[PDB]
């Protein structure tokens, strides 16, 4: 087979990026560990800190949009009904 | 042909041999490496060199004697060799020298010199010697937070600390009479050495080495000293193993015979009857292998160690080496067992029956530091040749299928996979 183009990753071995020097990695086998070490602690207070880092970028747009919703809604059933006869022939006429 | 004696509680032990040209006699305490504690540790490399410094050989050199120190986990021997008939001058050397007299040996600019040279000894050890640094980093890995985890050589950063007031407790707590064994090899009679030793007054400290309070355990684990700049890839991989006084003993270390050593240079290495040459022989996926099985006081390790050059392919080499472990359990032939019995006597006949009386001395120093006595070469043959196939096939069922393993590598390992990879390999889903 023919060869590729030059590309951005590469394979074991080969992957393509800086030369490592001076770091050192442990690790412990998964059989001699508890996989449900500290579920109850991180279930409150790590929960805790990540709602309390985004809630602001979801919630204050959501807002926007749901009083634009709720307003219009009540405009147009105000405007067809008896006492909004008056405004419906002035508008949509 | 070992004899063994007693004499007010220090150990004499011999294995005279007449037609030996050089007589050696020596101690050797059953304290080593696995004694100190990760502030201290170097202090037994400090006490070699400075046996051996060059004030204290000179000395040694105008009677004609030689000396020499060997340092491991469990024991440390001093050693003087001289020609038969010059007995007497190399016990009497040992006496006022090491035994009664270490205050000229510990004095300033003595131990300031000699502290300047190990500093550099294990500079560079820690920069240029690869195998033998992933070997003891497989140690610090598999036995951590343990006595049986700490390098024999010490540590740069535990050495600066060192000073001459922690020789002196060192020497105190180990350099004892109920941790001593006098040995003596080559030409030289049991009955002459013992003369000797009580003819003179040859007596340690009083006192009792301290005792340790944990124990040595295996725990499964990996450390990766990943370096892009080295040219090769090195790594060792290994399980739990046998303590040396285990009926096991002899059956680990066959089975480490059947899968031997390596080297792809040598044209009769590459023809030798091991079923894993055909696998790594197609695509060259190492240079050289070889199989261990340590065994100490506590525990032991058995696996192998592997340097290769082909960086692509580390994970060929892994998944075909461990799948020859497996049929250790499962499919291991009549004739592997016989040909690693026969490979395996002579192994133990070029170790324990070689030329130089200082390897003897400290191979009988050891053995009787620890069980009392020495398994004679001719009783370890008939223990041998009584092994079966379904020796084999027990004893691997229990140590090696489905187990934990320990991991250290360093140079170019980007391409040695993670830990429950390699671990996935110790059985088969076909079995
Ligand atoms: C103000 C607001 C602040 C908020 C404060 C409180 C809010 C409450 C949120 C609590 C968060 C929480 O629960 O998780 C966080 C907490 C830790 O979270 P973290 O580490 O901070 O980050 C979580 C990561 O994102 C990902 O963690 P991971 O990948 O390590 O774990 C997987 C992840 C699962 O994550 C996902 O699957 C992602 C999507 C989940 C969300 C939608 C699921 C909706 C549930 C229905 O776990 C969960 O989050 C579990 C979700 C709920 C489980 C209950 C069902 O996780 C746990 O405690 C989960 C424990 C689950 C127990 C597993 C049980 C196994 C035992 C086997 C039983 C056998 C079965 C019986 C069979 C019968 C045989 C006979
Ligand atoms: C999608 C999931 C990903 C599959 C990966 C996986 O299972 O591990 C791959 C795992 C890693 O490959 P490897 O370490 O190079 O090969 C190990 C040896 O072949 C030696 O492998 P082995 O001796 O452990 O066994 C080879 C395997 C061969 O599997 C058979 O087809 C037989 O034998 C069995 O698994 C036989 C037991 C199956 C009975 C279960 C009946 C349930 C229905 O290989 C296998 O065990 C299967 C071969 C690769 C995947 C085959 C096709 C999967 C994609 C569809
Ligand atoms: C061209 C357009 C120009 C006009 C742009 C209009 C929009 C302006 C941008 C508005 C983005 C939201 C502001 C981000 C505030 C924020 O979310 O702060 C997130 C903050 C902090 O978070 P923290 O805990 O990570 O940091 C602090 C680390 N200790 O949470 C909170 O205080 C929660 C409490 C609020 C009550
Ligand atoms: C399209 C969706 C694609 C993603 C879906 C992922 C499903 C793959 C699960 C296969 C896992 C596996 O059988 O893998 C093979 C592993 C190999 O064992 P091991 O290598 O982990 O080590 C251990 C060393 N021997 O045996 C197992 O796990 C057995 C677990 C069986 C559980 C059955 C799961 C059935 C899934 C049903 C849903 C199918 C859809």
């Amino acid at each position: 087979g023919p060869p590729s183009g030059k590309t951005y990753m590469g394979w074991w071995g080969h992957m393509g990026g800086p030369k490592q020097k001076g770091i050192t990695s442990y690790a412990v086998s998964p059989y001699a560990q508890k996989p449900l070490q500290g579920i109850f602690h991180n279930a409150v207070f790590n929960s805790f800190r990540r709602f309390k880092s985004q809630f602001l970028y979801v919630l204050i747009p959501a807002g926007i949009y749901w009083y634009w919703w709720k307003n219009g809604n009540e405009y147009n059933e105000f405007l067809y009904s008896k006492a909004g006869r008056e405004e419906l022939e002035r508008v949509n006429v | 042909a070992e004899v063994t004696q007693l004499s007010n509680g220090i150990v004499v032990a011999t294995e005279h041999n007449p037609s030996a040209h050089t007589a050696s006699v020596g101690v050797v305490f059953g304290s080593g490496a696995a004694n100190e504690n990760p502030y201290n540790n170097g202090v037994s490399n400090l006490w070699k060199n400075i046996f051996l410094s060059k004030e204290n050989s000179a000395v040694a050199a105008k009677e004609g004697l030689a000396l020499s120190s060997n340092i491991s986990r469990d024991f440390q021997s001093y050693i003087v060799s001289s020609l038969p008939g010059s007995t007497d001058k190399s016990l009497d050397f040992l006496n006022q020298s090491f035994i009664q007299q270490k205050a000229n040996l510990l004095s300033s600019s003595n131990f300031e010199a000699t502290k300047k040279s190990v500093l550099k000894q294990v500079q560079d050890f820690e920069e240029n010697d690869h195998p033998n640094r992933v070997l003891e980093h497989l140690h610090s890995t598999a036995f951590q937070n343990t006595p049986l985890s700490l390098p024999t050589r010490g540590t740069l950063e535990s050495l600066e600390n060192l000073v001459v007031a922690d020789l002196e407790s060192f020497a105190n707590n180990h350099f004892l009479n109920s941790n001593a064994v006098v040995v003596g090899t080559g030409n030289i009679k049991h009955e002459d050495l013992v003369n000797s030793i009580e003819s003179k007054n040859l007596s340690l400290q009083t006192g009792t080495k301290p005792v340790l309070k944990k124990k040595a355990a295996f725990l499964g684990s990996e450390v990766r000293l990943r370096d892009d700049t080295l040219p090769k890839a090195w790594i060792s991989l290994a399980v739990e193993g046998e303590p040396v006084n285990s009926p096991n003993y002899f059956v680990a270390k066959l089975a480490a015979q059947i899968f031997g050593s390596y080297n792809a240079f040598e044209p009769a290495s590459r023809l030798q009857g091991i079923k894993l040459l055909d696998n790594i022989q197609e695509y060259q996926l190492c240079d050289n292998f070889n199989h261990f099985s340590l065994s100490y006081k506590d525990s032991g390790l058995w696996g192998f160690s592997t340097a290769t050059r082909n960086v692509t392919m580390i994970d060929d080499l892994i998944h075909f080496t461990l799948k020859q472990w497996n049929r250790l359990t499962i499919s291991v032939t009549d004739t592997e067992v016989e040909r690693a019995k026969s490979l395996l006597k002579l192994q133990l006949g070029q170790l324990y029956e070689s030329g130089n009386p200082v390897n003897d001395a400290n191979l009988l120093g050891a053995e009787v530091l620890i069980k009392g006595s020495k398994l004679s070469l001719g009783e370890a043959f008939k223990k041998i040749d009584a092994i079966t196939v379904k020796d084999v096939k027990a004893w691997a069922g229990k140590r090696l299928w489905d187990q934990d393993i320990a991991i250290a590598g360093t140079g170019q390992i980007e391409g040695l996979l993670d830990y429950m990879r390699i671990r996935s390999d110790m059985s088969m889903m076909r079995w």
